[PDB]
């Protein structure tokens, strides 16, 4: 695959290293049939002992040096390897991330996380194992080889021509093997599906009383198979006859063309005994060549299937590039129609329009279904307007740039959720830098975490688990509101904040709300049931709907005669 | 470990007819595993023929040799994959044959307690990587058991002295293993964790990322995923690095003694106790030694591992049945009553919530009775306790001063039958259906009880026959929705006491079945239940069911 290689483009330097270190230990390697030929020659000779304290002394440095290079070699091999893992694993990573929420749905939660943790692992380890292997014996192969031809040109070109015999004729035997088992493995599963059959409908046999025929039945299909597998028994027969005849007839037809060789005057009998030796290294050297390729060839498809995946492109745009100082924070909202991208046939939402100006209060109240949570969502840039206008500081979402506008716009969800770290990363979460010790209890008191949290022995470093164990309802509420309020958002989205939260909290967040001076640089907006909380604010909405019903303040809706007195009194 | 002792002791105890298979597979082992080890020491005789006066005569009688040795072992290691395989099927087919027999005698609170689909998994799947157990582990042991005596006997004849050479260095190899593995296996220990920790991560960010896209912190998540990933790389150098240290101490060691071995060697030969041949007959015999003797240190281990997946096929097979003790009863005349009494009858899968209180009836040769309930009070429940398809935790039924757990198996059920809202169609022909719960005798009786309903109109207009096949469940069966198959069925084999749960209905126009249509001849008693109060046509006793009560 071209852009699997080209992933490892930087390690050249490296791979180029270890080629090297390989062929140098496998040229080493090779030194023990080739000084056993010399010195048994010597012998019977009867040649001088002034080389045999030198010849052993030099076969033993070799393989010596072969066996280091190739820890070496191995070595780095695995260094680079781990490298690799590590980069690949981080960039799929990030790729997913930068998807729209439309792919997620919260239903491809199994599907995504397979595709991230479990297949990655797995394909890398696939491939550092089998092409170390493949590159180790590839070389022994050729070295091989590369010296039988020294040795001998007859004998190296016997066995050339006979290994096509050793390894094609027991896969062609072998391919009549399961096509025979296929028979029987079907006819086990059909043998199946008629007892299963027969077995739950226990209460129709059982009132019959017809258990014999059910055992008839069963051994009906037992003897058509005990037919079928007596040709199998004969067909391994036949395929393990055929894998041994040849292996050790090869060894025949070796010694005896280098019998006949020998005694022609052009070899020595020692180095007979050099291709004795090399014959069983190179014929293991190919049957685990050959074994090995199965393994690579399927774990190259299967990392084309990630890298396909790998250039998924996300239909929402990037970012923006404009960062602003003094923001007003007033947003626009202009004749916006959504339709959620799930079901684009259907329009959920059409027809809003508000202003939300700074310093006042704009709370929006619905029954139970029409649709507010999605429009708090659309405040920020979780999703886009489909035919409308969403216009703040005379600019749209896309406009302003993803980690600026979210630190500007701070918004709870209807469920919050907490992270399983400490309480105080867990306020201070999404911030650029952490800020000091005093600012995160300034942000929790106006919150309502210090007067819980003070009780805890464990102090503001208390650790939670992953989903709510720890931490309750008003707790949980409570940890909510002091991580949207530690950063001073501009515009501030609070949805069912106090659905769970205690009543002491529910105090000290209406003069945070409508008392305090800190309502001067935000404006904000309210989904909540509660009746007890809308009374001093400035614009008040009725989503009955897909659109606005009516809107206006407190004392003209009331004496409108409308919707809202209606659900105010019941 | 004492618990794998009686599994294995019962699972070598279930291949008792395969002892001639097993025998003769030992015997072609044997034979091809002498074969294999005879080629190398006869290699050496050739060089040594080579080096010296060449011959003819001898050369051809040795290069003879090598192919009567040839053809020899390739048929005895044919033979014996092949009888092994043989055995792998016999075995298969026992263990499935018997595990369903049992499983055919076992009470209803196991097929509506366990899902179908788990007794399918121990059936079809499971028994076939259960049967291979024996076949693959006797095959790898008796081969390194016979090899390793095989080998170490041609060492000692060629040379006793360079045999004990690399026969002290076997500890090195084992004290090599022994210190190896119980560091990877604290190695891997830490890989888990750390790649644990990995996922805990992506547990955070993807399943909450709409708390993280809302607050602008994807960046966050991509750098907290690079320390975890840094961990993992980390620990995977240090299991990379203590695996290639391994490999070099066992490659050095195993060198020095072929060194040691070699130069031991050139000076023993240089003085005459030994020939060149025998060098080359001595290193080609070596070196198999080293991985058959490692195949055999750890083959107990490998076996106990395998081995633990019978235990839910064994305890399928030997639980106790809840079946009551059957009996005899007198078949040369009945008198065709069955007497009731204080029934408080609770299922055994659920005991704590009964469903049938206390009540009493009566039936009778000349009569006929109705159950009429509104849902829920035991409509069918009644009807499963007359046939003895389920027994009572209170009270008995009575069956001419008798009860009916001391009938037999066979003569109670042919003589009381019953139909229901889901007639059940099993696999066969529509005679095969009809006729079902028959041994024989249904040749002269399927075309005078196929036409009760309405004759025939369904069967006939169709291939002139009775042998229309059917398939599965959920097939062109038409004929009332395959109802008028069932009842057909149930006066086949003329029972004295008929049950209809949901019979009549919209077919009650067809009512050759209730009445002196069917019954009143001679003397039968039929059991109707209605869901609607529909009025008893000819009634003879009515009783309403509420909440297992009647009035
Ligand atoms: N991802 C989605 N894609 C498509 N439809 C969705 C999706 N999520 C929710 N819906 C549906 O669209 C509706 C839109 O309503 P929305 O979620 O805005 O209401 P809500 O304010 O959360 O509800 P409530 O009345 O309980 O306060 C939901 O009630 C649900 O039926
Ligand atoms: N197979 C079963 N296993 C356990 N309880 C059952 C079973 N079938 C029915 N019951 C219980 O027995 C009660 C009576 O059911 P019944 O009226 O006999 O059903 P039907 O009307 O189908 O004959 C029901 O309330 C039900 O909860
Ligand atoms: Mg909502
Ligand atoms: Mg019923």
């Amino acid at each position: 695959v071209r852009r699997l290689l080209g992933c490892l483009g930087s390690e050249t330097r490296r791979l180029s290293l270890f080629l090297v270190l390989v062929v140098l230990s496998s040229l080493g390697e090779m030194a023990i049939p080739f000084f056993t030929g010399r010195l048994t020659d010597w012998i019977l000779q009867d040649g001088s002992a002034d080389t045999f304290t030198r010849n052993l002394t030099l076969m033993s440095i070799l393989t010596i040096a072969s066996a280091v290079l190739e820890f070496v070699g191995d070595g780095i091999y695995n260094n680079t390897m781990g490298h690799v893992h590590s980069h690949l694993q981080g960039e799929v990573f990030g790729a997913v991330l930068r998807q729209e929420t439309e792919f997620f749905q919260q239903n491809q939660t199994g599907n995504i996380m397979s595709r991230v943790t479990e297949d990655t692992s797995t394909l890398s380890d696939s491939l550092s194992e089998n092409l170390s292997l493949f590159l180790w014996y590839l070389v022994r192969g050729l070295c091989l080889l590369g010296i039988m031809l020294w040795g001998s040109v007859s004998l190296t070109m016997v066995t050339l021509i006979t290994l096509p015999l050793l390894f094609l004729l027991p896969k062609k035997v072998g391919k009549w093997y399961q096509l025979l088992e296929v028979q029987v493995r079907e006819s086990l599963a059909k043998s199946s599906q008629v007892a299963i059959e027969a077995l739950s409908a226990m209460p129709t046999v059982r009132s019959f009383a017809n258990e014999e025929g059910e055992a008839q039945k069963f051994r009906e299909k037992l003897q058509e198979i005990k037919t079928l597998n007596q040709k199998e028994a004969v067909a391994y027969a036949v395929n393990s006859w055929t894998t041994s005849i040849s292996g050790m007839l090869l060894k025949v037809g070796i010694l005896y063309i280098g019998g006949q060789l020998v005694t022609s005057g052009a070899v020595s009998s020692g180095n007979l005994v050099t291709f004795v030796l090399y014959q069983m290294q190179f014929t293991q050297a190919v049957e685990v060549l050959l074994s090995i390729y199965p393994r690579v060839q399927k774990a190259v498809g299967s990392s084309e299937k990630i890298f396909e995946y790998l250039d998924r492109t996300p239909r929402c745009p990037p970012s923006g590039l404009l960062t602003p100082l003094h923001l007003e924070g007033l947003v626009q909202f202009q004749d916006v129609s959504f339709a959620y991208p799930n079901r684009p046939d259907v329009l959920v939402l059409q027809g809003l329009t508000f202003t939300l100006r700074p310093g006042e209060v704009t709370a929006l109240v619905g029954p139970n279904g029409s649709g507010k949570s999605t429009v708090a969502a659309l405040l920020q840039n979780l999703y886009q307007p489909t035919g409308g206008q969403l216009l703040l500081d005379g600019k749209p979402l896309p406009q302003y740039e993803h980690r600026y506008l979210h630190r500007q716009v701070a918004a709870v969800g209807q469920e919050p959720q907490v992270f399983g770290r400490s309480l105080q990363e867990n306020i201070a979460y999404g911030l650029t830098q952490k800020p000091t010790m005093e600012e995160i209890t300034a942000a929790a008191v106006k919150s309502g975490a210090h007067s819980f949290i003070s009780g805890l022995p464990q102090g503001y470093d208390t650790e939670v688990d992953e989903a709510g164990s720890q931490l309750s309802g008003g707790q949980r509420q409570a940890v909510a509101l002091a991580r949207a309020l530690i950063r001073k958002p501009c515009v501030l989205i609070l949805d069912d904040a106090t659905s769970a939260l205690d009543a002491n909290s529910q105090l000290q967040v209406e003069q945070l709300l409508y008392e305090s001076p800190e309502r001067y640089s935000r404006s904000v907006l309210l989904i909540t049931q509660h009746l007890s909380l809308v009374e001093q604010a400035d614009h008040i909405l009725f989503l009955e709907g897909g659109a606005i019903r009516e809107g206006g303040t407190h004392q003209q809706l009331m004496e409108k005669k409308g919707c809202y007195w209606a659900m105010v009194q019941a | 470990q004492v618990n794998n002792k009686v599994l294995m002791w019962r699972l070598l105890k279930l291949s008792r007819p395969d002892l001639p298979l097993l025998v003769a597979a030992f015997f072609f082992l044997v034979l091809a595993v002498l074969g294999e080890t005879l080629i190398p020491h006869y290699s050496g005789r050739v060089i040594d023929i080579l080096g010296g006066d060449f011959d003819p005569h001898a050369f051809a009688s040795a290069i003879f040799f090598m192919c009567l040795f040839s053809f020899g072992s390739s048929l005895s290691a044919g033979c014996r994959g092949g009888c092994f395989t043989y055995t792998m099927s016999r075995i298969n087919l026992r263990i499935r044959e018997q595990l369903f027999s049992s499983l055919l005698r076992q009470d209803l609170g196991f097929f509506q307690e366990t899902k179908t689909g788990e007794l399918n998994s121990r059936l079809s799947s499971d028994t076939t990587l259960m049967s291979n157990w024996l076949p693959l582990n006797a095959n790898v042991l008796l081969r390194s058991l016979v090899k390793v005596v095989g080998l170490y006997g041609f060492m000692l004849s060629i040379s006793p002295r360079l045999t004990l050479l690399s026969l002290l260095h076997m500890p090195f190899t084992i004290a090599a293993e022994k210190v190896y593995n119980t560091r990877h296996q604290e190695v891997l220990r830490e890989i888990q964790d750390a790649v644990a920790r990995a996922g805990q991560v992506v547990r955070e960010a993807v399943g909450g990322l709409q708390t993280v896209r809302s607050f602008g912190a994807e960046e966050h998540e991509v750098c907290r995923y690079k320390e975890a990933l840094e961990q993992c790389r980390q620990l995977y150098w240090r299991r990379d690095l203590e695996r290639a240290l391994y490999l070099l101490v066992r490659r050095v060691l195993h060198l020095g003694v072929q060194m040691l071995m070699l130069s031991c060697g050139l000076q023993q030969m240089q003085d005459g106790e030994l020939t060149q041949g025998s060098l080359l007959s001595f290193m080609i015999y070596q070196e198999s030694v080293g991985s058959y003797v490692q195949t055999l240190v750890y083959i107990y281990g490998d076996m106990l591992s395998n081995v633990g997946a019978a235990e839910k096929v064994f305890s399928y097979m030997d639980r106790q049945p809840n079946l009551p003790s059957p009996g005899t009863l007198a078949p040369t005349t009945l008198q065709g009553v069955v007497k009731f009494q204080d029934v408080s009858f609770a299922y055994p899968n659920r005991p704590d919530r009964p469903v049938l209180k206390g009540l009493t009836f009566t039936l009778r040769p000349g009569e006929v009775t109705a159950l009429v309930g509104p849902n829920g009070s035991g409509k069918s429940t009644v009807a499963a306790l007359l046939q003895n398809l389920y027994q009572p935790t209170g009270g008995q039924v009575l069956l001419d001063e008798k009860p009916i757990s001391q009938y037999e198996h066979c003569y109670l059920h042919s003589q009381v039958v019953s139909v229901g809202q889901e007639p059940v169609l099993f696999s066969g022909s529509v005679r095969n259906n009809i006729a079902y719960g028959l041994q024989s005798c249904e040749d002269d009786k399927v075309m005078a009880a196929a036409q009760a309903a309405h004759a025939d109109d369904f069967i006939q207009e169709m291939e002139h026959g009775i042998y229309t096949d059917v398939g599965e469940k959920g097939s062109q069966l038409a004929a009332g929705q395959k109802q008028r198959l069932a009842i057909a069925r149930a006066l086949v084999r003329d029972p004295r006491v008929l049950i209809l749960d949901e019979a009549t209905s919209a077919l009650d126009v067809q009512c050759e079945q209730a009445l002196q249509d069917w019954n009143s001849r001679g003397d039968r008693t039929v059991l109707v239940i209605a869901h609607r109060l529909q009025t008893v046509q000819r009634a003879h006793q009515i009783l309403v069911l509420q909440e297992g009560k009647l009035q």
